[PDB]
């Protein structure tokens, strides 16, 4: 269970019911700003938890698409996380305005009980290494919020791979999974491996 | 790790953020600018309608609950404000939404008043100087203020100082972003006071202690050859 654990897939047509609860959902999704918006609503979000958290990065017009497929998805906004994109200096690197940030929607859904709010604030600063690579400064809020708990992360690359965390993409290397119970779920699901 | 550390010292990861001409642009608005107009009124007891002409910019401050932490206005009362009785076909809506619910029925009330959210811009409040909501899963150390378009440079961040408990004030900066922007100049500042009264703009709310606002007077200010003034070029 506890090391890093990975699915290459198409998270559109994955029967993520074999992957079980986990305390925090993350996602990065492909917004049309690809995914569809309905493929973005039929994304099967709602088996993955029971109580627990939903981190979902928004841009655009997805910063109300996004709004939406949370409710949809029975969660209730109850933060926002920004990331103010920085150098090596510390210096901040939308026809309107040049864009310092990302937007990052937490979702609550039921009632999770032993968390820890209130350890991090709602900002992230951080050096944008590689174009669309997430600060690894996200994890660590996570895990002091919902330490030792299972977790999924959707549309991770590679680099995303975490203990504790299970990685759905499509530019993943193949399937690496140690959870017995998964384990076992996948082969009855997926008997020869295809999907 | 600027969030270990904060976890560690009580810093926001904010407080470590460091740091052409323009300046031209700047006092062709300055000699642009009307003269300052300001109006006390009950917005909730008032006729949004009295307020005419139709304006090019909007920026709304209400009192919100969540301000004084340490009357307040609600969603549900702002939400029925006829904002789109008073706004020009094509103009411009700055609504500050602070850092809860606001976020999400600050977008109902755009959309009610029929705007589209083109920026989100945020007050990163750093605490250098002095190093929860039931719901907050995080502490809350951020204001947005969403700018809205309806009808056909600078940063979206705003980084100062928290201010002082009880200090609801917001960042001037905004108005220097607004303005920057060269949106015309009716420019309406509803839940505005004494201290934010600015040349450029008419300031309507409940706590001005003075008003000079005439509807004959402040229409003067647009008509011709003024109607479509950018507010960034020369006097015509
Ligand atoms: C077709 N159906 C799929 C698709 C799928 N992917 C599509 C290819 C890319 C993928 O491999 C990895 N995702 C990204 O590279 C990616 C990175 C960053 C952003 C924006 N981001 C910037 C960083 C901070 C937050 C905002 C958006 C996307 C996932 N995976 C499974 N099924």
């Amino acid at each position: 269970l506890f090391p890093p654990q990975w699915i290459c897939c198409d998270i559109r047509y994955l029967d993520v019911s074999i992957l079980g609860k986990f305390a925090v959902v993350m996602a990065d999704p492909p917004w049309d700003i690809t995914l569809t918006d309905d493929e973005m609503r039929r994304l099967n979000i709602p088996v993955l938890q029971d109580d627990g958290f939903l981190f979902l990065w928004v841009t655009g017009r997805a910063m109300e698409l996004g709004r939406e497929c949370l409710n949809l998805w029975g969660y209730e906004r109850v933060d926002e996380i920004i990331w103010v994109k920085t150098n090596q200096l510390q210096r901040i690197i939308g026809h309107w305005l040049n864009h310092g940030k990302e937007h990052c929607l937490v979702g609550v859904k039921g009632n999770p009980q032993g968390f820890n709010q209130g350890l991090d604030c709602d900002v992230i600063v951080a050096e944008v290494r590689s174009t669309s690579h997430k600060p690894d400064e996200i994890y660590g809020m996570i895990e002091r919020l919902s330490p030792g708990t299972r977790k999924i992360e959707l549309f991770g690359r590679p680099h995303n791979v975490q203990p504790n965390w299970i990685t759905l993409g499509n530019q993943l290397d193949g399937i690496h999974l140690l959870d017995p119970d998964v384990v076992a779920r996948f082969k009855q699901r997926y008997p020869d491996g295809i999907i | 790790d600027y969030c270990q550390h904060f976890v560690d010292t009580g810093h926001r990861p904010q407080n470590f953020i460091r740091d052409e001409l323009i300046r031209l642009k700047d006092e062709l608005i300055a000699k642009s600018n009307t003269p300052p107009m300001y109006l006390q009124a009950d917005i909730e007891a008032f006729d949004i309608r009295e307020l005419t002409p139709k304006f090019d910019v909007i920026l709304l401050e209400p009192p919100l609950e969540e301000y004084y932490r340490e009357k307040c206005w609600t969603w549900d009362d702002i939400m029925k404000l006829e904002i789109d009785e008073i706004a020009a076909p094509r103009s411009f809506i700055f609504l500050w939404c602070g850092s809860g619910e606001g976020l999400d029925l600050g977008r109902v009330c755009l959309r009610k008043w029929g705007y589209r959210r083109c920026e989100d811009i945020c007050w990163i409040k750093t605490n250098k100087n002095n190093p929860l909501d039931p719901k907050a899963v995080f502490q809350r150390t951020k204001e947005h203020c969403l700018m809205g378009i309806k009808g056909t440079v600078d940063i979206d961040l705003i980084i100062t100082e928290e201010p002082e408990i009880g200090n609801i004030e917001k960042p001037v900066e905004i108005f220097h972003i607004i303005e920057h922007f060269c949106l015309g100049r009716r420019r309406l500042h509803l839940f505005g006071r004494d201290s934010t009264i600015r040349p450029g703009w008419l300031t309507v709310g409940p706590t001005l202690t003075n008003s000079n606002y005439n509807a004959e007077t402040y229409a003067s200010y647009f008509s011709a050859p003024n109607s479509y003034l950018t507010g960034c070029t020369e006097e015509i």
